[PDB]
């Protein structure tokens, strides 16, 4: 866990850096101007007021600057305000504290969201940012309860809570979902609902305000936290966020690295993780494995998964059970065809099923990629002998000298069928024998709406010259999609079952009850494959194969934002659109508001035939 | 990459 | 110390 | 001798008593390294089981030839000119030595007329004139421009012979001169000196042309000329090998006589018996050992 | 040093890279299929030839393969051979064995430039590049010296651009190519060196690796490899560029082992300023010119410019020879020097001026202009602590201050890598009204020199700027603050602009570059000298360049299309120095001996904001 | 950035 202290006094700078440092914060947050100068910019004689306006830039090293020092925006600047004159200060005041930040270097600056109308703060922002070179980050502090909410019932004559997240919807908007600009959220005693929390989640927070008033004591007097508020710091530090501790010490008797101290025993209290570690929110451009050649290193990660080639053995290993009775145990050869091969592991899978299953097979080996043939060919030398034929062919332009009982192919993308399978499969169905079975036998895709600001600003990222400016909208990226809030539970979009005995064109409607608000960002696709009878492979979020990595799901984004209420229904329109050369997904939201069809005629993204 | 992702 |  | 050999065979001489020198070497596959074979029974190659003898190199074998009746002249693709020697019983293949003096893969090797110097041209560009007994090399010769192709030893005059490389130059070289090489005015790709006649030579090109020169012409194969092998009679005719994957064996005006296409890849050495004049042996890529009637 | 073992022979990859990498070598330069394993691709059977066509890719590990391996092409595949069959079969090979490098994964691939037409090895090539994803290098292996040029004379009726025609191919190819960043020279440096602008022409190329026999290695009295003081001068000016050396070749000094041709090398790196240390991390890396009158600057901006002592050593001196000359020893306790420092930073030059009149022993009333809001609240802390009333702290632009009385020097420190492109004159206009008629000016005048350069590697960074939402081509029309390297200087600079104050500032320059090479233009590298007082002068000119005084890197103008030039050829430039109220710029334009377009026009590409 | 370049 790494940590802050926010300090609003600050008496000498390099005293409290040293008072913050022993005590274990890796960063401060202090004003970069005195909270109480009010400066005047627009009346004599405090307009021509004299001397330094703040401290110097020499108290602190350059790296100090940069690395240890977090600003704040006064309290008295109030850039929406009611008085004009209190409104051009608070611009002027704010330009020049946000300019001096920059000067200064500092990584990032903290400003308030205490109201709903921050349009003027918006504008000052937003004009500061496409002012100059700097790479500050502006972290806007927020609270979870709106201070009006959470003020005790004392006065005798005098949207609850989706408020504080219309505030930063608002902000972020009229800043354009700025990358500059991110979440400081506070924590309050009184904690919001659940389904409150995970709009929160798939925000841009980049650090929490824990207040030390939120901190309840335990018997020995140290502070702790109630049960809601550590399931909440276990979602945050789930993200990586840094916790800024602000307030007094309220527990006088210990001193003040005991909040510290009580985060860095709940964070130590906090394989797909792992394997997924650095990729996180990290866009991918999925797979073409048959209009592109793979690199050995990228089979090396598919090899890399013992889960799902276990799965394929086992299925192997029941249908040789099924196929060959234990009476036909030696005179009965079973032709299987591992159609892309790939550098063995289905090779390897098929030999070993058939060993365990104490069958025979004559396999044969087919793989278009030459550069994986020779691989394939060595393999064959010297370990597989005659049992294996190795052919560097398409298995949709292969002449089979006989026809298979089984044939196995991996050719399941993140989407289960945008790497071609079921047309690979269907040309490769004519050499298999009438009562043949086809590994996997079955595939479906499912489709669940997500929301992620982060997201969304990474597939903007994604813009290219020499190129249609949304085209990253219209392409679905293979992302190990992290901090997202999923809008419903998923649905199953397209269904292709091997052997074809009968069109792979599919057209499906899907409509997602929201039971919630939010604001729908993209579609997030899973898919789930019966290989054999009851061997599945998936990586639906509720059925996922434990252990298995080697798919990330897709993400379908959507060019413009949709805004949801609770109770609207969100209605999806995919299809499965090809023709002689290409295959590509078009996608269109329907409910509750319409959008364009995304990526018509393949413009932006193809599978190449 | 990694996940079938370039 | 850390006991809720 | 080791349990298997490589797979594409690369050279195939006849000595004297009629056995035959199988040189091959691993083309693909983990290692590259080489073999060499005799087979005092020539009927019985490639197969490795019925053999007189045989030894591993450390690495492949571009060519070899005979000295004399004991010795193996190796040019190795690891720049090393080689001197195998065969045991008194002719069931070991010894090395008298392995000298690396190339700096790339010697392309081809020749022995001089008097057997006890050898000439070696490499990928190196350098031609380099050897001292066999001195297991020393006598002379060095930069004087192409590209690899080596092939050098063809006179067999009547020591000093003198030829070599033609990839800058397309045919250079008659005498080594007694002060200036050696002599421009004897497609690619050269094979040499052959006439087993009879003293200044005439035959030489085949890149393009499939097989030509005789005075120190004729004939479109005898469609791809590079690789070998050309002269018959031991009196009149002699001229085995041609190709890429192309094919034999061809042309009279003295050279017109066909001959064509031979049992071989499913390269075609690399021909070799006619000593003992029986009309059988000729080619070996190929293929790991095929054809004995042909012509 | 790191160092490489070009190896033909490769039996086992597993023992061989493990006993290069035991002698010392840091990669391996090794054939992906076997050299003398000619594949046919055309005509049956040999088309249909079974069993695998190399080695598996399963012998190293994928981190060896992407780290450890340099393939090479096989020497039989010539794309550009005169036969159709042989043509099509090496285009065909060439094909197949770069792409089993992209399926490997391996760093760099090297492939020859040996004959003069290689135009369809450059097809073959380029179409590679631009099919699929891979990041491998192809590294193009040209020699020197032509091999036809390096052969003995022993032919007896064959006698033996003669050294202008290995870079003419290299030239020709990459020009082919369209000048890719993945394709770069490995040099082949025989046993006669060329002349020594054949070498600069060489050394202003992408050179990532050197190759160097062991045959043009000579032999100690001890027995070891050593090389002449020629080639030994080679590879001091190689070790510049931080090039890989390759060693080829068998051991030719078979007594000592392989490794003695690696510890020579190590022995010469071993053996080879403050400004080379302060450089280092940004050779040849473009950055924009600083533009300190419409940008405030940042605080780690101005942390630079104090870390350099002698141009501030430089303004110390000046003001103290100029307090000396305006104040007699006589009138030396009651006369007031009123100076201005003009754009006062964040207070070096402030300091400098107090320490100037503090060892000239006079009395100056100081005055610290400076419009950077963020710089005054420094000055402003400065004055409270440390300079009290002696100096007075304006926080004002110096063309639109008011000030209270007139100055006898004002001291500024405006100056850009070519001197005026930060509108030194232009601000140093609005501040003479408040000179006194005798007043001085530091710096008393500054010139801007300019001087043709070659480098394919600017040239590439520079396309490598092309930035969407804007002209496609106007990253040619910016200067560029560059550390420039890996470059060749065609010709000697000559002064460009030249001004002096007190005193139109638009400018018009033509300059005439007389050229004894055969280069390939790509811009103009432009410098500065500045004579502050009397013989106290800051230079960033490299004949003239202030010893350790690292404040300006060059500036670089580049021009969009290089011009080929030849010897003897005078490369004729104009510059002009174009202004209206609210801007400032540069054009440029190549009259001789091709024109090129005027660069910059309007400003339309690069303005300074007045 | 150094040598008066941003
Ligand atoms: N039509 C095809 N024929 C043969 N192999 C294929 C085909 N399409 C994909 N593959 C291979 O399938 C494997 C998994 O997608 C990869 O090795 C890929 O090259
Ligand atoms: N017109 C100007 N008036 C005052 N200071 C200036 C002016 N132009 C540039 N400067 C300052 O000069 C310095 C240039 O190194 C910077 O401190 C910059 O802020």
């Amino acid at each position: 866990v790494s940590s802050g202290r926010d300090l609003n006094c600050v008496p000498e700078i390099a005293d409290t850096l040293g008072a913050v440092a022993k005590q274990g914060f890796d960063f401060l947050c202090m004003p970069v101007f005195h909270p109480r100068f009010k400066r005047e910019f627009i009346q004599e004689p405090a307009k021509n007021r004299p001397g330094p306006q703040t401290r110097s830039d020499l108290l602190l090293s350059g790296r100090d600057w940069n690395t240890l020092i977090v600003g704040k925006l006064s309290p008295w600047i109030r850039p929406d305000s009611k008085v004009e004159k209190i409104r051009r200060n608070s611009e002027a005041a704010m330009l020049q504290e946000l300019n001096f930040g920059a000067y200064l270097g500092l990584p990032a600056f903290l400003l308030p969201l205490n109201q709903e109308d921050n349009t003027n703060l918006a504008r000052v922002l937003t004009n500061h940012i496409h002012t100059g070179h700097h790479s500050s980050m502006f972290w806007m502090r927020v609270p979870l309860v709106a201070p009006e909410d959470l003020r005790d019932d004392i006065i005798e004559n005098a949207s609850g809570e989706e408020k504080t997240w219309m505030w930063w919807h608002n902000f972020r908007t009229l800043c354009d979902y700025s990358k500059r600009i991110a979440v400081a959220l506070e924590i309050g005693a009184d904690l919001p609902s659940n389904h409150v929390i995970d709009r929160w989640l798939g925000e841009p927070i980049k650090a929490a305000i824990l207040p030390t008033s939120i901190f309840l004591t335990n018997k020995k007097g140290f502070p702790v936290l109630s049960k809601m508020h550590q399931r909440l710091i276990f979602r945050l530090l789930k993200l990586e966020v840094q916790f800024i501790i602000t307030g007094t010490n309220h527990h006088s008797e210990k001193e003040f690295c005991s909040y510290l101290q009580y985060l860095e025993y709940l964070s130590q209290n906090r394989a797909y993780e792992l394997f997924a570690k650095g990729y996180e929110d990290y866009l991918q451009s999925p797979l073409q494995p048959l209009m592109d050649n793979l690199e050995s290193q990228t089979y090396e990660v598919f090899e890399k998964d013992p889960i799902k080639y276990s799965q394929y053995q086992q299925a192997i290993y029941k249908c040789l059970l099924d196929r060959v009775p234990e009476e036909e145990k030696d005179t009965n050869v079973q032709v299987l065809m591992v159609l892309g091969a790939g550098r063995g592991p289905l090779v390897n899978a098929s030999l070993r099923a058939a060993k365990q299953a104490d069958r025979r097979i004559k396999l044969y080996a087919v793989e278009k990629n030459p550069n994986a043939v020779v691989t394939l060919e060595n393999w064959q030398f010297e370990e597989w002998g005659s049992q294996v034929t190795v052919v560097s062919s398409d298995m949709r332009e292969w002449v089979a000298p006989e026809k298979a009982d089984i044939i196995v192919s991996e050719l399941l993308g993140s989407f289960a069928d945008n790497e071609l399978s079921p047309e690979c499969l269907d040309g490769a169905q004519h050499f298999l024998k009438d009562d043949g079975v086809s590994i996997p036998g079955e595939y479906t895709s499912f489709l669940a709406p997500i929301s992620s600001s982060k997201l969304y600003n990474e597939v903007r990222a994604c813009r290219e010259k020499d190129r249609d400016p949304e085209a990253q909208f219209e392409m679905p990226y293979v992302v190990r999609l992290h901090n997202f809030h999923q809008l419903s539970a998923p649905q199953p979009c397209f269904t292709f079952s091997h052997p074809n005995r009968d069109d792979n064109n599919r057209y499906c409607t899907l409509e997602f009850p929201v039971e919630v608000n939010t604001v729908l960002h993209g579609f997030a696709g899973y898919f789930e494959t019966v290989l054999y009878q009851d061997i599945t492979l998936s990586i639906r979020p509720e059925t996922h194969s434990p252990g298995m990595f080697s798919w990330f799901p897709i993400l379908f984004p959507i060019k413009q934002p949709i805004t949801v209420r609770e109770g609207q229904t969100i209605c999806v329109r995919f299809w499965r659109c090809s023709n002689s050369k290409k295959v590509w997904y078009e996608w269109a939201v329907t409910a509750p508001v319409c959008s364009a069809i995304h990526n018509p005629t393949g413009r932006s993204y193809t599978i190449g035939l | 990459g990694r996940g079938r992702g370039r | 110390q850390f006991e809720d | 001798a080791p349990a298997c050999m490589e797979r594409q065979l690369e050279a195939a001489r006849y000595r004297s008593d009629g056995a035959l020198l199988l040189g091959a070497s691993s083309l693909s596959g983990r290692c590259w390294a080489g073999s060499l074979w005799l087979f005092k029974d020539p009927c019985a190659a490639p197969n490795e089981g019925f053999c007189s003898a045989g030894v591993q190199t450390e690495a492949g074998v571009a060519d070899l030839t005979w000295v004399g009746e004991r010795g193996i002249l190796v040019a190795s693709d690891s720049g090393a000119v080689e001197l195998w020697e065969l045991d008194e019983n002719e069931t070991l293949i010894v090395s008298k030595f392995c000298k690396y003096e190339h700096d790339d893969i010697v392309s081809t090797v020749s022995v001089l007329s008097s057997g006890t110097q050898a000439v070696s041209g490499s990928k190196d560009i350098c031609i380099k004139v050897w001292d066999l007994a001195q297991q020393v090399v006598l002379s060095s010769y930069r004087a192409h421009a590209a690899q080596v192709t092939c050098v063809a030893a006179s067999p009547h005059k020591d000093s003198v012979f030829l070599s033609c490389s990839e800058d397309n130059r045919i250079l008659l070289w005498d080594t007694r001169c002060p200036k050696p090489a002599s421009q004897i005015g497609y690619l050269p790709t094979s040499l052959a000196w006439h087993p009879q006649q003293s200044e005439v030579f035959v030489f085949g090109d890149e393009n499939g042309t097989v030509s005789l020169v005075d120190t004729l012409s004939s479109a005898v194969h469609s791809q590079c000329v690789t070998g050309l092998v002269f018959s031991p009679h009196s009149v002699p005719f001229l085995a041609s090998l190709s890429e192309d994957c094919s034999l061809a064996v042309l009279d003295s005006s050279l017109s066909e006589l001959f064509r031979s296409q049992a071989h499913r890849d390269f075609v690399r050495d021909a070799t006619w018996s000593p003992l029986n004049h009309s059988l000729l042996t080619t070996v190929g890529w293929d790991h095929q050992v054809v004995h042909h009637v012509v």
